[PDB]
């Protein structure tokens, strides 16, 4: 992940977003059904809150 | 519907179709008429004012 800060930028948003299959009734990794993708700002910044 | 650069299907069948039905609810009122006031009504007896 190590980068000029605006490759993280650009890593935080094409790369960095979650894709939860959100449909079901529990988690689970993406379908690669292309729903749209959740952004983890704690992921980037590594504080968990 | 909408177009989409995503992987999902959208729907190929436009126009969804609707079933309906027509509810009716009649009323009625009655209203009583006395023998009298008929009787009364459409004769004459023309034996005083």
């Amino acid at each position: 992940a190590n980068k000029t800060l605006f490759k993280t930028i650009d890593e935080y948003l094409l790369r960095a977003k979650d894709c939860i299959r959100g449909d079901t009734d529990t988690q689970y990794v993406c379908v690669e059904g292309t729903e749209q993708l959740i952004e983890n700002p704690c992921r980037l910044t590594q504080e968990a809150l | 519907r909408v177009a989409s650069g995503a992987g999902l299907p959208t729907s190929r069948q436009t126009t969804i179709m609707v079933t309906k039905y027509s509810e009716k609810s009649p009323i009625t009122i009655p209203f009583e008429l006395s023998a009298a006031c008929l009787t009364y009504l459409r004769e004459t007896f023309e034996g005083t004012i």
